[PDB]
RNA sequence: UUUUUUUGAGCACGUGA
């Protein structure tokens, strides 16, 4: 099928928690938190690659980035 | 004694921003946490803040402890040593007599052990009692000790089976 | 089932805009 709506982006920027990621195909630099990315956090760091949906948060109206994950 | 101090009754929308600056005031701060649901996010409505040194520490106590944040009494108290001792020290308490009052508490629940946060739902419509209440006791076996102690008794004063489970949730 | 939420993956750049 088709209905997941994912696209690719560079990490830019890491907290504990959460991150912040340079999208590619979009002009934008979204936020998103450390639920949101799959498997092994303890070794991702500035400049990897991730693909991800940009979505804007249910609590809080906010542009972020969901369902992250990498491609590295 | 230590320099933790535990912040309660935190509005919703405050942020890990806005609870640092507030208590930036008093001192340095080393880390400062409000606590929330990994996956939505939402506040558990209470944090963490440990500042530098221990006469800041015990500052923020004595002038933040009680001041109004968006319609919520902030509540800054210290942090206990947490682990599996302070689980399960919460306590539903219901059936107690509609004249109860604050005192009549320390008295009902005083020896069993020292107590964290009480309190004593009312109909505010009306403003007296619902005969139904809250104690969180430090440490779990303060607790358990007065469930046994009180559950299925007549208090010191009314005539009705009190009620005396851990809270659920 | 409380001032819903008192013991711990900083959910907005880690810090008094």
């Amino acid at each position: 099928g088709a209905m997941a709506t994912r696209e690719t982006g560079i990490i830019e920027k890491l907290l504990h928690s959460y991150g912040f990621i340079q999208c590619c195909e979009r002009q934008a630099r979204l936020f998103f938190h450390f639920s949101q990315f799959s498997g092994n956090i303890d070794h991702l760091k500035i400049g990897d690659p991730v693909e991800f949906e940009m979505t804007y948060d249910r609590r809080t109206g906010k542009p972020i980035a969901s369902q992250v994950s990498k491609i590295a | 004694s230590n320099t933790n101090l535990i912040v309660n009754y935190l509005p919703q929308d405050m942020t890990d921003r806005e609870l640092y600056a507030l208590f930036r005031a008093i001192g340095p701060i080393n880390t400062c946490r409000i606590m929330r649901d990994y996956k939505t996010g939402y506040s558990f409505g209470y944090a963490f803040v440990d500042f530098t040194s221990e006469m800041d520490s015990q500052r923020a106590i004595k002038v933040l402890n009680g001041i109004t944040v968006r319609n919520k009494r902030l509540k800054v108290s210290y942090a206990r040593p947490g682990g599996e001792s302070i689980k399960d020290t919460n306590l539903y308490v219901t059936n107690l007599p509609r004249t109860i009052t604050d005192d009549q508490l320390d008295t009902i629940f005083g020896k069993y052990g020292s107590i964290v946060q009480k309190n004593i739902l009312r109909d505010k419509l009306t403003g007296r009692p619902r005969g139904v209440a809250f104690v969180r006791y430090n440490k779990r076996e303060e607790a358990q000790e007065a469930i046994s102690a009180l559950n299925n008794v007549i208090p010191e004063g009314g005539s009705q089976p009190l009620s005396v489970r851990l809270a659920e949730e």
